[PDB]
């Protein structure tokens, strides 16, 4: 049994972080007070959710997770939040002031004076670990610590833990729902982690925002809806790791399976269904149709055409009533109706992971309980469109320096800017030449 | 916590400060004599912003009111909400300023610096995480202007790395006390440029023609101008002073409105302008960038805007907010610089103001603010060519060469909006 | 088409369709990025506090 | 009101739309680069199809269809016919044609030596007798040249078809009713009159005259003769490919304008010479078609204030 440890960074990895151990919780029949009856190995154990939770004395699974923000308003929230009782006071950490929005102060000025206290207790809980696999990490790319300090943690990470795997879920911005210098921050932060992440799932909140009010009828969705359907996809693509089975049972088979290329490390996730809750009476989609809506546009984390790159790797993880069978009649009824380019040097196939467990929904939720899902991990060129819009705003302000001044007055200078731009450009033409 | 401190100096300063005292006390549900009584958590959750807990579940507003002349001060201490204020928060001298930059900022105000800085540090230092500092002041008289921007200038030098914004209070002819507020107003914008990181510019003109054309005021009063500030006062506090993390800190927000760091001079805007009958979200957003609702006498459709924030307070739809919201800039990204993506932020609190169903105000950092700045500068030069009444600025030690830098740092501020307004 | 390394257990089971065959820095280097980073700006300070001195 | 911006000022056709648009009092042309539109007049080259429909608030339509060069490019054309089971083996209108790179440089000269035992005359490009001729001058591709085709008399010269067809969002196709005849004007010869491209007006033969022609010269139509496989050729070219380029639930909008070019041979068999993307119009037919393209392109997604096409159902 190997571990994993999660690390929650910025506003946005601590309440994503709190969506997903909320959802993992009611997965493994986790009562908020951090004990499972179901469990018989009282204080140990190591079944495949002990990659996730320890165990105390008193029956207690605590999270092998740290929340890290440089204010402490959001963390608060899971200190009094109703799974308090889960986290001890160690894993979770505050600053005074946060980076305000500014890569240069959440990574240079108040990073370089916690990531010592952070590196500590990470520290108490590899300590903790028999096997660590590696870690998983929660964080926007808009957000000033977010960006700053989790690209500062990232090195460190490589430093200390080398032979390690490192896994991003990172908050792509926005304008729906956010900052104005978050393109800065975008791309500082890619600059900077690139090499330091083996694989990183990208979310852009402009896909979540409308698959909320497209499919859930939210007019307006807030963070808590935007966070509850992230944890749903995060939680679909760690169920791997804490739970029986032999598809992406370690962090290392993530990269094997999803990433022949190490820059280009960011497979696109598509998730199906998205029902409404308050529909009582919905037809139960089939394995045939919820594969077909992997292809649908409208149904990705981040809002770009597939048909118009090509793959290098496709991975399927399905729960809830699903066979084989049913399976590949969906993907060869889907083959011969769609556009699905693989490279030449890879082959074109799927990799298909089925738990019977259909997906766990919050009680008072949006999201209606289905029959079955699917996530659908591909790693298709087509997400350099994020990359190329990303890119495009970050030229725009840049040509006139606007705001630059800001980041130049916490220590950072020009030539990051330009530099980290450059790599981008070339992380562009990476994609350009897979892609032709 | 979060904490801002405020200081108040000068006439204007504690006149639109008390009123901004009053109002947000109100709002928050604390009485004259700082004893809560709101029916809502929401009145609490960030009280600390701007109150202190005193013993007794007692509110104390932290704020430091400056005075060279006793009087502006007697009053708020005998007006509505005076008993509220830490009676050692008064520091006041007796000479005065005589409308007189170089008195507040060289004589008489150095004499009194001093003891102000006492208290804004014993304030400070009890403070769990100083946000930063606010100032409400005008640029045309003597204390506020020219003791005003020394304290901000001794600020900055004691506590380097936290915000500093201001409420300046600009002059106008058509509301003038003395014929020298152009001198000290343009020797408090060069303060301002290299001293704030935001500035909330009130033109003392648009102020005033609000309330004779649009209010219909036959002869409007300080306390009509005043009753717009203190209004646009509590709309661009509103997210610092409620739960919401849109611009929710002073650093936050100054980092998103400042992309260049000498622009950071603001238009204001508020809608509806202060009658039973609640305008529509439709209604709120055509007039809250009507150039009529602009509190700074500048047409922004003669220059282009770098960054927008707009807060919406009452219970409305959020939806109908991005589809006026939108709709308003979608309908006129001719006056919105395309080189800043995404530049107009709204946000949005369930507490409306006093009296109003709800309301609008709007923050711009527009180029056509060069205007009001332009304004000043042909009426300082008007003047200064002549040399007239310079006499009472050399009389307290200034040099001539001193105007002379004051003129063309503020053409070069002029110049520097035209710049970014071509490209 | 062809199901290959198909595992089975009590909680689902994975496989693989094929539908066809194929045609680091230091601890001290960053030490070294964020003292000067630090330096930066304390230099920035010293200038700033020797502008308002004067 | 709605807002556009252009981004191609060579463009014959959409400078007129754009003209119309504006003549409407309800469409502002923004700058090139302002992202705040509702429709693009979109680069014919390396448009950026990526930062479309990312704008909140703003729904975004472009006049052209992402992918739609597989069909308007000489070589993609051959490719696609060829490869797509929807057309391979059934395509009885495409003359044969090989790509080779200055690939199939094999397999033409197979089929090739067959004829000289057995007309063995093509043409190439991106018009010969023998491969060598053919494979010195030179991507490009090569296909029988149509040796015998119709003439139209007087003059004993060789025509050319164009048709205009416009795709909506919807992928709708709609067939432009006017059509234009390309004449060369020079007595064919068997042994400037091969080529056709720009007696009559202008060299061009609309549709009234030739239509009448026919029906005093061959007793038949225009429609029976030749609109029938007109009609066919685009309704398979287009819902080939429509899997790939359509923007039924895209997160922007897509139509565009397409210029087929047929050639007829002596049976009145018709056959497709290639697929313009970025075709311009007659002259006297810019306004009609340009206010058409405004009706059922435009102004169907964003509504103001008898039908010259033929909608090609499917
Ligand atoms: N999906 C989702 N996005 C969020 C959430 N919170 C913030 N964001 C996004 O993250 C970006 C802002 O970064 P934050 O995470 O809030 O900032 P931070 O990491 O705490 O850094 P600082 O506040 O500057 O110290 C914006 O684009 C937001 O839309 C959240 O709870 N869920
Ligand atoms: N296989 C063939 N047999 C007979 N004639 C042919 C032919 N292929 C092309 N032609 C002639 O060649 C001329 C040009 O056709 P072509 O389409 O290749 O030019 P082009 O595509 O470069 C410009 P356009 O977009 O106006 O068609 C046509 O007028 C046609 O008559
Ligand atoms: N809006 C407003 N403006 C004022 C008020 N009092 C003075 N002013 C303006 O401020 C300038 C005079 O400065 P003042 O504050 O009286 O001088 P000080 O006491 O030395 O700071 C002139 O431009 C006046 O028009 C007020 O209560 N409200
Ligand atoms: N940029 C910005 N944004 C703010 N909030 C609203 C956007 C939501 C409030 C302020 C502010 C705060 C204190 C003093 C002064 Cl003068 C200002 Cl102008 N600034
Ligand atoms: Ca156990
Ligand atoms: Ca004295
Ligand atoms: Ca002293
Ligand atoms: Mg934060
Ligand atoms: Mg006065
Ligand atoms: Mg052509």
């Amino acid at each position: 049994m190997r571990e994993c440890i999660s690390i929650h960074v910025g506003q946005a990895g601590v309440q994503i972080g709190n969506a997903c151990w909320e959802l993992y919780c009611l997965e493994h029949g986790i009562q908020p007070d951090g004990q499972m009856p179901s469990d018989k190995t009282i204080g140990g154990g190591d079944d495949s959710f002990n990659t996730f939770f320890s165990e105390t004395g008193a029956g207690k699974h605590v999270p092998r997770a740290v929340f890290v923000d440089l204010e402490p308003t959001v963390i608060d929230e899971v200190r009094t939040g109703t799974y308090r009782q889960l986290f001890h006071p160690e894993q979770l950490i505050t600053g005074k002031e946060d980076a305000a929005n500014n890569y240069a102060r959440g990574h240079y000025t108040i990073g370089k004076e916690i990531i010592d206290l952070v590196l500590d207790r990470i520290r108490k809980l590899a300590d903790q670990c028999t096997g660590l696999q590696g870690f998983l990490v929660f964080h926007s790319f808009g957000g000033g610590t977010g960006s700053g300090f989790t690209s500062l943690l990232m090195e460190r990470l490589s430093v200390d833990y080398g032979k390690k795997s490192k896994l991003e879920f990172s908050i792509y911005p926005a304008p729906q729902v956010s900052a104005v210098v978050e393109p800065y921050n975008s791309i500082l932060t890619t600059h900077t982690t690139l090499e330091h992440s083996d694989c990183a799932f990208m979310v852009d909140n402009e896909a979540i925002y409308d698959i909320c009010r497209r499919n859930l009828d939210i007019e307006r969705p807030t963070y808590t809806n935007l966070n509850r359907l992230i944890s749903q996809i995060v939680s679909s693509i760690t169920a791997s790791l804490r739970f029986d089975g032999a598809l992406n049972v370690d962090l290392t088979e993530f990269q094997t399976n999803l990433v022949p290329y190490p820059r280009i490390h960011f497979p696109l996730a598509t998730y199906a269904p998205v029902i409404s809750a308050e529909k009582a009476y919905h037809e139960q989609l089939s394995v045939a149709e919820i594969t077909n809506a992997c292809f649908e546009p409208a149904n990705q984390m981040v809002k770009c055409d597939p048909r118009h790159g090509k793959y290098m790797a496709c991975c399927l993880l399905y729960r809830g009533d699903v066979v084989p069978k049913d399976v590949n009649a969906a993907i060869a009824t889907i083959k011969t109706k769609r556009s699905i380019q693989f490279v030449d040097w890879c082959p074109t196939g799927f990799k298909v992971g089925i738990n019977y467990q259909p997906p766990t929904v919050v009680p008072g939720g949006d999201l209606a309980k289905v029959q079955r899902a699917v996530c659908m991990l591909s790693n298709t060129t087509a997400i350099a469109e994020a990359w190329a819009r990303l890119d495009h705003k970050f030229d725009l302000m840049y040509a006139k320096r606007a705001f630059v001044h800001w980041y130049v007055g916490e220590g950072m200078e020009e030539g990051e800017f330009s530099e980290a731009r450059e790599d981008m450009a070339a992380l562009e033409k990476d994609y350009e030449e897979v892609g032709v | 916590m979060r904490e801002i401190v405020h200081i108040q100096a000068g006439q204007c300063g504690n006149q639109i400060g008390a009123k901004f005292w009053e109002v947000i006390s109100d709002e928050h549900g604390i009485d004259p004599t700082g004893s809560y009584h709101g029916d809502s958590d929401l009145q609490l959750e960030r009280i600390n912003v701007y109150y202190n807990e005193a013993t007794g579940n007692k509110y104390v507003p932290r704020a430091i009111l400056v005075d060279l002349e006793p009087g502006t001060m007697d009053s708020v201490r005998s007006g509505p909400f005076g008993q509220i204020f830490r009676p050692d928060n008064f520091v006041f001298g007796q000479s005065g300023a005589g409308n007189n930059w170089a008195k507040g900022h060289y004589t008489e105000g150095a004499e009194l610096v001093d003891s102000v800085l006492d208290v804004v540090r014993k304030e400070s230092e009890s403070c769990d995480c100083l946000q930063g500092f606010q100032l409400t002041h005008s640029l045309g008289g003597g204390t506020g202007s020219g003791m005003g921007t020394l304290l901000i200038s001794k600020i900055r030098e004691e506590y380097p790395d936290r915000i500093m914004n201001t409420f300046s209070v600009m002059p106008s002819p058509k509301v003038s006390d003395t014929v020298v507020e152009p001198y000290n107003a343009t020797l408090s914008v060069h303060q301002l440029v290299e001293n704030t990181d935001e500035t909330y510019c009130i033109d003392n003109e648009a102020l005033y023609d609000i309330c004779f054309r649009t209010l219909k005021l036959t002869t409007p009063t300080y306390g009509d101008l005043n009753h717009l500030v203190s209004a646009t006062m509590s709309g661009v506090t509103t997210c610092l002073r409620f739960p919401g993390q849109l611009n929710a800190d002073l650093r936050k927000l100054a980092v998103n409105m400042v992309p260049f760091p000498r622009l950071h001079f603001f238009m204001p805007g508020f809608a509806p302008l202060t009658q039973y009958r609640a305008l529509t979200v439709p209604e709120l957003t055509q007039q809250m960038f009507d150039s009529k609702n602009m509190m700074a006498a500048c047409d922004p459709r003669h220059g282009r805007y770098l960054t927008v924030a707009a807060i919406f307070r009452g219970r409305m739809s959020m939806k109908e907010v991005d589809e006026q919201m939108l709709n308003v800039q979608n309908k006129n990204s001719s006056y919105f610089v395309e080189w800043i993506p995404n530049n107009v932020k709204t946000a949005v609190c369930d507490i409306p103001p006093r009296g109003l169903k709800m309301s609008a105000t709007f923050i711009g950092n527009s180029t056509a603010i060069q205007e009001l700045f332009k304004r000043i500068s042909e009426q300082f030069t008007a003047m200064f060519r002549r040399k007239a009444f310079l006499h009472w600025y050399t009389g307290e030690g200034m040099d001539e060469m001193e105007f002379t830098e004051a003129e063309s740092n503020m053409n070069d501020l002029v110049s520097e909006y035209q710049q970014y307004q071509d490209a | 088409m062809e199901v290959i390394e198909l595992n089975k257990c009590t909680s689902g089971q994975s496989f693989e369709v094929i539908l066809k065959p194929p045609s680091d820095p230091s601890l001290e280097e960053i030490q070294k990025k964020l003292e000067a980073a630090e330096e930066r700006r304390k230099y920035q300070e010293a200038e700033l506090l020797k502008h308002l001195a004067e | 009101m709605y807002t556009f911006v252009v981004r191609d000022e060579n463009s014959s056709v959409y400078a007129e739309v754009s003209r119309l648009l504006l003549a409407t009092g309800q469409w502002k042309r923004l700058r090139k680069d302002n992202p705040r539109f509702n429709l693009m007049l979109g680069e014919r080259n390396r448009l950026p199809f990526g930062r479309l429909g990312h704008e909140p608030g703003l729904v975004q339509l472009v006049n052209y269809y992402r992918g739609a060069d597989k069909l308007c490019r000489k070589a993609s054309l051959v490719k696609l016919i060829k490869t797509s089971p929807e057309l391979s083996e059934s395509c009885t209108w495409f003359p044969e044609s090989y790509v080779i790179y200055p690939d199939e440089r094999e397999v033409f000269l197979a089929a090739y030596n067959r004829r000289r035992e057995g007309g063995n005359v093509w043409i190439a490009k991106s018009i010969s007798s023998e491969a060598s001729e053919l494979l010195d001058f030179i991507v490009h591709v090569i296909q029988k040249y149509l040796e015998k085709p119709l003439l139209l008399e007087p003059g004993h010269r060789k025509f050319d078809i164009r048709s205009w067809v416009l795709v909506d969002h919807l992928y709708n196709i709609y067939l432009y009713r006017e059509g234009v005849l390309r004449t060369s004007s020079e007595p064919y010869n068997s042994a400037t009159c091969h080529l056709t491209n720009h007696y009559e007006e202008g060299n061009e033969m609309f549709f009234e005259e030739f239509n009448q022609y026919l029906m005093d010269a061959l007793n038949t139509t225009l429609e029976n003769s030749i609109l029938l496989q007109i009609k066919h050729i685009i309704r398979s070219c287009l819902m080939c490919i429509e899997p790939a380029i359509s923007t039924k639930h895209l997160h922007y909008q897509s139509f565009q304008l397409f210029g087929f070019d047929f050639m007829v041979d002596e049976e009145l068999k018709v056959w497709l010479i290639e697929v313009n993307g970025a075709p311009a119009c007659a002259q006297k037919l810019y306004a009609e078609l340009c206010q058409g393209i405004v009706d059922v392109a435009i102004s169907s997604v964003f509504p103001l204030a008898t039908s010259i096409f033929i909608k090609l159902h499917h």
